[PDB]
């Protein structure tokens, strides 16, 4: 079944895979993160309550005073988004934080408080995220791009480089928290284990063991295991564990109970271990050579006097053995060491350790971290504790603690956010085992080691950054001075917090402008996964690993949507279905295969959980019950794919789209293109300028509608109902009954957006698609946005194309365009620029605004009014005055030539100079809007009074329209009340509407529903007047301009740019190219029916760039256009709705095994007519991304029309009429138009304005500047014999200040000589080197 | 071997003097104020830690820390210069005024690149304190009109004093985030004419001289000394009356005649008032 928006034009679908999950709402990331951020979270988990309960309470410097936090609340924005986009201010809301200042009493450590005082204070102003994921910051519209950073917690990287000149690998742990100091444990090439803290110098890692109050016997006891020896008065006997001989060598006879197991020269195999575990021997004998190198475990004092025979971590020598025995010791502990299983790395590092006590370890860390200054007893351990064990300066996360305890295999997933002793000891033991072989290194690019920060996370971090400075200032205010009974309204300065959060949202790395020249460009700007910014790497030191794609990206991050250039694969785009975890790693849905069938329990699997199972593919055929068709089905287990048995699998993919992003889910026949051209197509599809009248994709993808709906560019109905009235700018829906809430009388008013500019200066404009009296439903699209058509994405216009080389005019990537394209105005985009004119308060006096400007004639002053601003609708062009601004000046002291001139003409001098806002050169538009701002107190002129009168009349009419048409709906529902239980069919119509809501009924709810709609209408009666006075004082008030500026006049030109040679166009597959000739209609080749083809394209760009998908896009375009012309022929003559139903149903039947069987017998002969009128330009065809349209279906489509199955017809030539040999491929490629418009690119400067310090020209096209003749071009000129060209180029075209006026006067006096001199930049270099102590002089 | 930065060396150095008791301070000042330099050296050398303590609070203004410390040192030297032990007071109370005020005047002087005077900076700090207290009453940024309301001062005065709080930007900072474009690439040398206006002036000068020699001699000498043009000085009609032609009215007459001839000569070349003045 279909909605009433789909009975208009139902797009034919070639999807064969039956879909299971819908495409989720594409803007969930930004909206959900900011909803977590600004929310009264009752527990301290998310956003503001978490940040406040983190940093608060602040107490004084033990000054018996503490500032605590109670609760916060957010204000209402004084400006909604439209008024604040006009006004240029942010769209923010203020947080009135309720605080309380407590005062602990004296002689009261935890005694009571003598004085508490609660006071609701203000601080900061958080910009609210609008209903689409954008902010308004200073009039603009910014999108906080989500960041993918490395997950906090332990990270056992290796080295795996040479880095040694021997090739040994050196494993290093690294403990990243969300906030705090780092910690590594790197190995040394001599198998020394070296800690380092925040990448300072390497110190031996047992120092920090001693700093945790560990003696050296405990340091040995953790990391090693015991071999208790034996003295039976001699024989050096040994308590044996048989598995200690794993790979060892017996140079003696290992003999026990007089039984031989291993011998000299026989190495200890596991067979001897089997003999030993058969014999169960505890104590053996080993010779005197055995304990010659064993390192003792504890301090063995003397038996008699307690003198140290041997301290711990000392190798036992034979004289040490004799001294230990003659003292009287019998049992000796030592360490089971080995060069294979238990390397004595802690023992060797303990030897190289120059420390002996805990206090000396603290002193050593103090002389490492904060060097030079000597420590106290206290300051050393205080620094060390505040490093890793303080809730204020160390915090892993909940995420960091989860990744930590999951990386060292703990059962908990939560705990203390700071470290502990066993945490560091476990990281050390795991690193040691990773050295010995057991355990493998991680990788950073794996997306189980990479989070997603978003607007909520980074905004809360900035809020914490503001609050720690407010904590510093509050501790400064509290302990110093007084106690006081002072209130907590002056101890907190609003401007630091506002400064921090505005510095984030205004200009961070990730606070970027919304590239607003599509719907698609808006969505793929919001769904951006960038790895730059704070806490992220830069482009200069981004190695070839994070640029690369991973086997974990599948289903999370698009592999073909990343901008090429310096940041390839750092600005990744999120996949379609790719959700985000609780913690933040990108999880992706999978539907669980049970025993043998694909149950639809759609589970979202994260990255590390994906790495276990065996996930099938979306192209696995299902036998309509759930089982796989084959008995072995391809899949992927752990990165690598395989071919596993069909019972072995554990999950199946959700849909064919889940790897690619939303941008790359719009290219038809994606899988036929190469990955490079698919990348360029995805990158170029989000720069398409929305044209004059956007068409359709005749070859679509089905994600057109979801992308169009799921952006904020269109107007979708919220409650379904009958359309009551549609104007060109407003829509009035009357709500259906059951979907209407009983309080209001529902008439939804959708006011569209008309002809306002984008960020890229295009025309963001909404035109209604519905008609009057049409029933629409919930979620139905009412008004197309920009680049939309009936709620489908239409970025470009589909044109009849042909692939043949035509006379060289389409040589490399150039593109012919027939003149009938520009007659039809298919690509005539509208650009709306904004010009401004501030009227400051200079010290000479105020710059006025009037239309009496000196030294300009009437020819420019015709277009302004008497108030100095131009008329709305005036066709202005290059150089004309928009806003005439006179500026005062003084001390003219004219040169006598101008004195003689003004005396010849009798002209007066002008004390006011002219700084009028004139149009820039080249742009010729139509002035559609003048917005006049005024500082309060300044007098409005006639124009601003006229505009305020107009805006007030518009707002009063707006509130009267809402009250009156709401009154119409109110008395309509009152009449619907008045047709039941006391029905007065004419008596209600007899007395007027004063008493319709006061009419006598029965004792039902409808009697006090007449009074409910009555008090509704009296509420509206007071609301109209109060909101009217609100809007009136909001209009007529002053403005919040900058200091010093009086009035700002914005004038909005609107240019309707055509297309021309120079303009860049592109297909959807990387088939770009600047168009090159506007060929006429006759010269463009025609097929044998008369139709000239519209765009001639070069064939040789196909098989080298391998975007073979566009050949099939062209063929299916020809198929769909053949169907459109067949229906148009059946509609030209009035055939019948019956035969039309027969043909359209036959067109929807083919091909084989597709979903959406659409049965046209349920269409009621008006929607067949209305469907035919929409299909008549071409039946739109959905070809999903990797579900595709197989070519036999295209051949059957081409045989449904009369077209030839090759897709290749006999084009005839244009200028001769001789038929082309070898017949050519014509069809309908959906061509785009990019905004690399040649009028924005073309620029030339003869002589303009030179820069300040060095007299050289300026930058490109905005300051009217010369092209840079960089050093490579200098080498190119030196590589010829060209000396004079190079000399004049860097002397007199550019820099010699006295030289180039002589050059110009030589030119205009007809003599091309040059008197070069010496460039000014070299004099600058002279005075700059010489402004050190360096006498550099030119000598002769 | 100390690590050789200036702050650590100084802060380690200043502890090498025992802090003085009250009778000790009074005796040292008694010796100091009669001209014994060792007593001055002991009094200033001991209370350096007071200067670091006082100037600790004035951190994170425009001046760096050691600048604040060294400027407090000057006031401390002023304080021992004018301390009185005869009031019996502890020295810290009297020196606190001098050190606090001579760091306050330091921040008022050496912060802004365009040096505002003292009273302008105190007047601006009055308004900023008023705005900080006014922001908690209306929970938005108080306007220039709002501060002018709360202090009942004229709105133009508060607007001027807030515009004198401009926070003068750098030039060398890049624009647009990307480090390719600072203000040197944006700013244009506005006083220096390019070659176009510089050749228009020279061509206009030669054209003026040519047209003047196209005019007869008695007219052009009046019009030359009248404007100082043809190698002359710009003289008065009374002056060239006594110098060349005794009737000042006839000098005005020949000036109007020469101006009419030059009007004809200019308009023969098509240069009218619309041509030269748009």
């Amino acid at each position: 079944v279909y909605s009433y928006t789909e009975k208009k034009r139902i797009r034919k679908d070639f999807g064969k895979r039956p879909q299971v999950l819908d495409v989720p709402y594409l803007l969930s990331i930004q909206l959900d993160s900011f909803q977590k951020f600004i929310e009264q979270d009752p527990e301290g988990q998310y956003g503001l309550e978490a940040a406040f309960r983190s940093v608060f309470p602040i107490q004084s410097y033990s000054g018996n005073s503490e500032l605590q936090y109670v609760s916060y609340r957010l204000g209402e924005p004084v400006f909604d988004v439209q008024e604040c986009q006009i006004r240029g201010v942010t769209y923010s809301a203020p947080l009135r934080v309720k605080l309380r200042l407590v005062i602990y009493e004296r002689e009261a450590p935890e005694g009571t408080v003598k004085d508490i005082k609660e006071q609701e204070v203000y601080m900061g102003e958080i910009p609210l995220m609008t209903d689409n994921g954008t902010f308004v910051i200073n009039g603009t519209e910014r999108v906080i791009v989500s960041q993918l950073h490395r997950s906090p917690g332990v990270f056992f990287d290796s080295d795996k480089g040479k880095t040694h000149s021997s090739g040994k690998v050196l494993y290093n742990a690294r403990i990243i928290p969300y906030r705090g100091s780092w910690l590594d444990f790197e190995f040394d090439p001599k198998d020394n284990l070296f800690v380092r803290i925040d990448r300072r110098r390497k110190l031996p890692a047992t120092i920090i063991l001693r700093a945790l109050n560990y003696t050296t016997e405990q340091i040995l006891d953790l990391f090693f295991e015991k071999v208790i020896f034996e003295i039976r008065d001699n024989k050096l006997q040994m308590e044996l564990v048989p598995e200690r001989l794993r790979g060892e060598t017996a140079s003696f006879d290992i003999e026990a109970n007089g039984k031989v197991y291993v011998e000299k020269g026989r190495r200890i195999t596991a067979r001897h271990i089997r003999q030993l575990e058969k014999d169960d021997v505890k104590l053996i004998e080993v010779p005197v050579e055995y304990i010659a190198g064993k390192v003792v475990a504890k301090d063995y004092i003397d038996e008699s006097t307690g003198e140290l025979i041997c301290a711990a971590n000392m190798e036992l020598s034979l004289d040490l053995l004799a001294k230990l025995s003659q003292s009287g010791h019998k049992r000796i502990e030592t360490l089971f060491t080995n060069d294979l299983d238990h390397g004595p790395y802690i023992s060797e590092t303990l030897r190289v350790d120059p420390t002996n006590d805990r206090l000396s370890a603290l002193v050593e860390i103090y002389r490492m971290m904060r060097p030079g200054e000597p420590p106290t007893r206290e300051a050393a351990e205080s620094l060390f504790e505040n490093l890793f064990f303080s809730e204020d300066r160390y915090d892993l996360s909940a995420v960091g603690r989860m990744k930590f305890n999951r990386s060292l295999l703990r059962e908990e997933i939560e705990g203390s956010g700071i470290l502990s002793k066993d945490d560091i000891i476990d990281v050390m033991k795991k690193l040691i085992d990773i050295r010995n072989g057991k355990g493998e290194v991680d990788d950073i690019d794996h997306l189980g080691n990479r989070r997603i920060r978003s607007v909520g996370e980074m905004a809360e971090n900035q809020f914490r950054v503001g609050l720690v400075r407010v904590e510093r200032a509050v501790k400064e205010r509290l302990s110093l001075g007084d106690l006081d009974t002072l209130m907590p309204q002056d101890m907190i300065n609003a401007k630091p917090i506002s400064a921090a959060v505005k510095e984030f949202f205004g200009s961070s790395q990730l606070s970027q402008f919304m590239d607003q020249n599509n719907p698609l460009s808006e969505i793929t700007h919001k769904r951006r996964i960038s790895a730059l910014g704070p806490g992220g790497l830069t482009r200069e030191r981004a190695g070839f690993e994070v640029r690369d794609v991973h086997p974990t990206h599948y289903g999370r991050v698009c592999p073909i949507e990343t901008p090429e250039g310096p940041n390839i694969g750092l600005i990744n785009s999120l996949s379609v279905y790719a959700q985000t975890n609780e913690y933040g790693f990108l999880e992706t849905p999978y539907r669980k295969v049970t025993d043998g069938v694909v149950t639809d329990e759609i589970h979202y699997l994260s990255a590390i959980e994906e790495g276990n199972y065996v996930i099938a593919q979306a192209n696995s055929n299902l036998d309509e019950e759930g089982h796989f068709v084959e008995d072995l089905v391809t899949c992927r287990s752990k990165g690598e794919s395989s071919l596993f048995s069909r019972d072995q699998v554990d999950y199946m993919d959700v849909s064919t789209q889940q790897v690619v992003s939303v941008g790359a889910s719009l290219i038809p026949f994606l899988e036929h293109d190469d990955a490079n051209r698919a990348l360029m197509g995805a990158n170029m599809q989000r720069q398409a300028v929305p044209t004059l009248r956007a068409d359709k994709p005749l070859v679509g993808t089905g994600m057109e509608r979801a992308v169009a709906v799921d952006s904020g560019v269109t107007a979708v109905a919220k409650r379904g109902g009958v359309v009551q009235y549609v104007d060109a700018s407003r829509i009035v829906i009357k709500v259906n009954e059951d979907e209407m809430y009983p309080g209001e009388a529902g008439i939804d008013i959708y006011n569209l957006t008309k002809y306002t500019r984008s960020n890229q200066n295009t025309c963001i404009n909404q035109m209604p698609c519905v008609s009057l009296g049409e029933p629409v439903e919930r979620g139905d699209v009412l008004a197309d946005g920009p680049s939309t058509d009936l709620g489908e994405l239409a970025l470009g216009q589909n044109m009849r194309v042909a692939f043949m080389p035509w006379n060289g005019y389409n040589f490399e990537d150039s593109i012919l365009v027939s003149e009938r394209v520009v007659q039809e105005d298919r690509f005539t985009t509208i650009h709306i620029q904004e010009l401004a004119c501030v009227s400051r308060d200079t010290k000479l006096g105020p710059e006025e605004i009037t239309a009496d400007i000196p030294n300009v004639g009437e020819a420019a002053l015709s277009k302004l009014d008497e108030s100095g601003i131009v008329y709305i609708g005036a066709e202005v062009t290059g150089g004309d005055i928009l806003v005439g601004k006179v500026t005062p000046k003084g001390e003219t002291q004219l040169t006598p030539e101008e004195k003689l001139l003004r005396a010849i003409f009798g002209e007066k001098a002008s004390d006011v100079k002219d700084s009028s806002l004139r149009v820039p050169n080249g742009v010729s538009g139509t002035v559609i809007d003048v917005q006049v701002f005024t500082r309060d107190g300044v007098e409005k002129d006639k124009r601003a009074l006229e505009i305020e009168e107009m805006q007030l009349k518009q707002a009063k009419k707006d509130l009267s329209e809402e009250l009156q048409i709401l009154e119409a709906g109110l008395f309509s529902r009152i009449r619907a009340v008045l047709v039941a239980g006391g029905v007065e069919a004419e008596k209600l119509d007899k007395l007027p509407r004063d008493r319709w809501l006061e009419l006598g009924l029965t004792d039902e709810e409808k009697q006090n529903q007449l009074e409910q709609l009555a008090e509704q209408y009296d509420e509206l009666k007071h609301e109209f007047e109060k909101k009217l006075e609100a809007k009136r004082r909001k209009i007529t008030q002053g403005d919040d301009l900058a200091p010093g500026v009086l009035k700002i006049v914005k004038v909005y030109l609107a240019v309707k740019r055509r297309i021309q040679p120079g303009d860049k166009m592109a297909g959807r597959h990387g088939n770009k190219g600047v168009i090159s000739k506007i060929n006429p209609i006759e010269d463009m080749p025609y097929d044998e029916n008369g139709t000239p083809v519209d765009i001639v394209l070069n064939p040789l760009g196909v098989p080298s760039r391998m975007n073979i998908g566009q050949i099939l896009e062209t063929h299916l375009g020809m198929a769909a256009k053949g169907i459109g012309d067949k229906i148009n022929a059946m509609l030209k003559q009035q055939q019948e709705v019956a035969k039309l139903r027969e043909f359209i149903q036959r067109a929807y039947d083919l091909g084989a095994d597709v979903r959406q069987k659409v049965d046209l017998s349920t269409f009621s002969d008006e929607e067949v007519m209305r469907l035919a009128e929409n299909l008549r330009k071409g039946m739109p065809i959905a070809t999903p991304v990797f579900d595709g349209a197989k070519e036999a279906e295209i051949k059957e489509l081409l045989k449904l029309g009369d077209l030839p199955t090759s897709g290749q017809i006999r084009l005839y030539d244009g200028r001769t009429g001789e038929q082309f040999e070898r017949p050519v491929t014509v069809g309908y490629m959906y061509m785009l138009k990019l905004n690399h418009l040649v009028d924005d690119k073309m620029h030339a400067r003869s002589t303009g304005s030179y820069s300040l310090v060095t007299q050289q020209p300026l930058g490109g096209k905005a300051q009217f500047g010369g092209q840079r003749f960089g050093e490579m071009e200098v080498w190119a000129l030196e590589a010829y014999g060209a000396a004079y060209t190079l000399q004049e180029m860097l002397t007199v075209k550019s820099d010699d200040v006295n030289g180039r006026t002589k050059m110009y006067k030589n030119i205009v006096d007809g003599n091309h000589q040059m008197e070069p001199g010496m460039p000014e930049s070299f004099n600058v270099l002279l005075k700059e080197i010489r402004s050190l102590g360096i006498n550099i002089e030119l000598e002769d | 071997q100390r690590v050789l930065d200036a702050t650590q060396l100084y802060l380690g150095e200043i502890g090498y003097s025992p802090l003085l008791t009250a009778e000790e301070e009074v005796y040292f000042a008694r010796r100091a104020l009669r001209g014994d330099v060792a007593s001055r050296r002991r009094m200033i050398e001991s209370n350096l830690r007071l200067v670091v303590k006082i100037a600790r609070r004035y951190g994170n203004r425009g001046l760096a820390l050691l600048d604040l410390i060294e400027e407090g040192n000057l006031g401390l030297i002023r304080a021992v210069e004018k301390f009185d032990p005869e009031r019996g007071f502890r020295f810290s109370t009297y020196a606190t005024w001098w050190i606090r005020q001579t760091i306050e005047r330091a921040i008022m002087n050496q912060t802004r690149t365009i040096r505002l005077p003292i009273h302008i900076v105190k007047e601006l700090n009055v308004y900023l304190r008023t705005a900080r207290e006014l922001s908690h009453k209306l929970d938005h940024e108080p306007s220039a009109e709002e501060i002018a309301e709360q202090l009942d001062k004229p709105v133009d005065d508060v607007s001027r004093m807030l515009r004198l709080n401009e926070r003068i930007t750098s030039v060398d900072t890049p624009l647009g985030g990307d480090s390719e474009k600072a203000l040197l690439d944006i700013l244009a040398d506005e006083k220096e004419n390019g070659p176009e206006d510089t050749t228009q002036d020279d061509d206009m000068k030669q054209s003026i001289v040519k047209w003047l020699f196209e005019l007869n001699a008695k007219q052009r000498e009046v019009l030359a000394r009248r404007f100082g043009l043809l190698g002359y000085e710009a003289a008065t009609l009374e002056d060239v009356g006594r110098e060349i032609g005794l009737t000042r009215e006839r000098v005005r007459q020949i000036q109007v005649e020469g101006l009419r001839r030059l009007r004809e000569i200019l308009q023969t070349q098509g240069l009218n008032i619309e041509a030269l003045f748009r």
